[PDB]
């Protein structure tokens, strides 16, 4: 990929001065299209209630689950509404989960408890559930189909159940010369060390073209874009924040000089709290708004970068699922989120969102080629396949303040390589 | 009138068009038409032969501090 | 009676001086506007977090997640504490539209 | 020619008792970055061949590929003067070697090497792509 090509030449720099030194040029970004328009909210009227969201979620997700239960259990179909069930008869039900957990805090670290019930709910009534089903892997808000019978105590006995699955995916055109994309998250400007300072300096010095030989300068010239994904100012306590936007403005100036940059709000960043987070206001960045290479977006970010389509968050859905479930692997939680056809199924019950009423926008309408996450504690990447011809690369971006690691994504081979930065510390090997 | 005020009160409580006590009446009529559940072409034909009257173009409980 | 015949005079967010035009900042208190935007968006952020914890608690006290809430229980603190945050949010959202929009929306 | 920057470095280092990175010595003398690294290597080679016992400390940079557990990572490190060859032998592929800094009296960690670059950036803010090896085209002040 990158470090293979970075040694492909001769080395000139352990030498006395010369007449000329080589220069290069940044590769063109001749196609780009932002398609994150359902997350940019222009009107923003509150004063509705959260019942309009669940109803449109069920009404939109129902035909997918009917069409999958047909070909997953046989076209001798027995799909039936929750009220028209007769005692001890084999049928299929399509509904919404609700997990009834105590230890979840009310108004007046994991939170799973050894006893907690699942309830299948439709628009008119509910029913309890027991049998062969996982009690702690599933969360409230998933829509699914299920197979079984109504027993004598009013409960329901489950044999097997199925999720919605992956959406269709059109193929991408192949590329001629490999272009790279760099992904960073969580610089933590405001607190978090001094080795993080030299790490941030060495990272911007490599990507801008100040560091290393003609190998590194030829290979960093091919990096086409830069994406910064959330949690730019890590905060120690709210009640500091004014002096940090000055330094963030300086860093975005030093990056806006050479590359195009995309900046996203995070868990602590001066924006709203609900989930389609709106872009940062330009009045906090005097210096960096001189150039038209800096762009400010928000949370759920879609794009079409050179044919390859991207979609990502700053890691607020994945940690929310991590709170109220039993899965630990963040790459697994990201793939599970992909499997139920919903970016954030736990919303709104433990993760706040705007009260939409026309259409729920967190249902996947297509399949992305790349799908990344936000502030995960360690690097990971994987390739997964669909039932049809659908392949997806899954990346979890590490957190720069502890690991000092970023990710390079190739746009022609579609692979991801880590990059790590480490200056020497107070290290003396004679003690 | 007095027969048109029960048709709208019957459209407002049918559960197969949605859970609607936060929005207008014509917005819920067009929401169901987009998804095309089965809006009937009579709850439209009284919301056109009237102006902006608050006892036609409003949900049943548009008072009521809920 | 008289309360309807308002004039709705705008005021500077920094030093409280009534003046003609709709801009939020005063001409003497301009070099300090990034800090005055920083201040009060951490208030909108904390009102947003209080709207959502309350209006979904009624859904769990009611039983259902798919139908409307009707409970005007005068002995519940939940009622009329869920009514004032709508207006706090209504007011604090409109104070930040004094500042322009952070981008376009018709693209 | 040579005596110009040789005497400039000999008064910056040993008289004013300062810490000279390559970016400071390229913002002082108005030089390209790679030529500044070559200048520093010239000075250290001359004064280390002359005497062998100077009050001179160096710090280098080593970059290149590695495999920890299967995966190919790319490790970049700013290294002292004792531990260079072991770090060079741990790596798989080598991709960049030059010089980073010289000193008079030995430091304890990588503290002031950020203070120097930060302060010389602080006053020199309208140019950072001026001596950069990569010159993009669409980034010119417009808005
Ligand atoms: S207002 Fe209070 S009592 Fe009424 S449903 Fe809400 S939480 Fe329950
Ligand atoms: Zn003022």
């Amino acid at each position: 990929m990158f470090s293979e090509q970075a040694a492909q030449r001769a080395h000139t720099l352990l030498s006395p001065p010369s007449a000329n030194n080589a220069t290069f040029a940044r590769v063109p970004v001749a196609t780009y299209t932002n398609s994150s328009q359902p997350f940019r909210l222009g009107e923003r009227s509150f004063s509705r209630q959260y019942a309009h969201i669940y109803a449109t979620r069920l009404i939109q997700m129902r035909p997918f689950l009917e069409n999958r239960a047909q070909q997953h259990w046989g076209s001798g179909v027995g799909v039936k509404k929750l009220c028209e069930l007769q005692p001890e008869e084999k049928c299929c039900v399509v509904g919404t989960l609700f997990k009834a957990m105590p230890l979840q805090p009310s108004i007046l670290s994991k939170y799973i408890h050894p006893d907690d019930e699942l309830v299948l709910e439709d628009e008119l009534q509910r029913i309890k559930l027991k049998g062969t089903i996982d009690v702690s892997k599933l969360v409230t808000g998933t829509v699914l189909a299920v197979f079984g019978s109504v027993r004598d105590d009013g409960k329901f006995l489950v044999e097997d159940y199925c999720f919605a699955d992956l959406a269709p995916q059109k193929p991408a055109p192949p590329l001629d010369t490999d272009r790279f994309v760099l992904l960073v998250s969580g610089l933590g400007l405001g607190g978090g060390g001094g080795e993080s300072l030299l790490g941030t300096q060495l990272l911007v010095d490599v990507v801008t073209g100040q560091l290393g030989d003609e190998g590194e300068q030829c290979s960093a010239a091919h990096v086409s874009r830069v994406i910064l994904a959330g949690n730019l100012l890590s905060h120690s306590t709210q009640s500091a924040s004014v002096e940090a936007v000055k330094m963030l403005d300086e860093i975005l100036l030093q990056l806006s000089a050479s590359v195009p940059v995309d900046v996203m709000p995070g868990e602590f960043d001066p924006t709203n709290y609900t989930l389609p987070q709106q872009p940062l206001h330009p009045c906090m960045f005097p210096l960096a708004t001189a150039y038209s290479t800096l762009q400010l977006v928000t949370n759920p970010y879609q794009a079409t970068i050179d044919g390859v389509r991207f979609l990502g968050t700053s890691g607020q859905n994945v940690s929310d699922i991590f709170r109220y479930s039993s899965m630990e692997d963040h790459l697994e939680i990201l793939e599970w989120t992909l499997r139920v056809r919903h970016i954030s199924p736990t919303a709104p019950d433990t993760l706040g969102c705007y009260p939409f009423y026309k259409t729920d926008p967190f249902i996947f309408p297509e399949c992305p080629h790349v799908y990344f996450c936000g502030n995960t504690p360690s690097f990971g990447s994987k390739i997964i396949r669909g039932p049809e011809d659908q392949t997806v690369l899954l990346v979890t971006v590490p957190d720069f303040s502890a690991t000092q690691t970023a990710c390079l994504v190739n746009l022609r081979s579609l692979a991801c390589q880590p990059i790590s930065f480490s200056g020497f510390g107070a290290e003396d090997d004679d003690l | 009138e007095e027969a048109e005020l029960e048709l709208l009160r019957q459209f407002d409580l049918a559960w197969q068009y949605g859970p609607c006590t936060g929005i207008t009446r014509l917005q819920r009529w067009c929401r169901a038409k987009q998804m095309g559940l089965e809006p009937p072409p009579e709850v439209w034909q009284v919301l056109k032969t009237h102006p902006g009257d608050p006892r036609f173009q409003c949900s049943l409980w548009h008072l009521y501090p809920l | 009676g008289l309360l309807a015949f308002a004039k709705r005079r705008n005021c500077c967010i920094g030093c409280r001086t009534v003046l003609s035009h709709q801009g939020a900042v005063c001409e003497f208190c301009q070099p300090r506007e990034s800090e005055l935007y920083q201040k009060e968006v951490s208030h909108l952020n904390a009102l947003e977090e209080r709207f959502s914890r309350l209006w979904t608690q009624c859904q769990r006290c009611q039983g259902s997640l798919h139908e409307d809430v009707i409970c005007t229980s005068r002995d519940c603190p939940i009622f009329y504490m869920r009514k004032k945050v709508r207006k706090d949010l209504e007011d604090q959202e409109q104070l930040l539209r004094r500042f322009g929009p952070p981008g376009p929306e018709a693209w | 020619a040579d005596q110009l920057y040789l005497e400039n470095i000999d008064e910056f280092v040993t008289d004013q008792n300062k810490i000279v990175t390559y970016k400071w010595l390229s913002y002082t003398l108005g030089v390209h970055v790679n030529q500044a690294k070559q200048m520093l290597y010239d000075y250290v080679e001359r004064k280390r061949k002359e005497n062998s016992g100077a009050q001179l400390h160096v710090t280098y940079l080593v970059s290149g590929s590695l495999i920890q557990n299967g995966h190919s990572c790319h490790k970049v490190a700013v290294v002292r003067e004792d531990k260079l060859e072991a770090v060079k032998s741990k790596l798989a592929v080598t991709a960049s070697i030059h010089v980073y800094s010289i000193q008079k009296a030995m430091l304890k960690d990588s503290g002031p090497l950020f203070n120097t670059d930060y302060d010389i950036l602080k006053s020199n803010l309208q140019n950072c792509s001026k001596f950069s090896a990569i010159q993009c085209a669409a980034a010119v002040p417009r808005a």
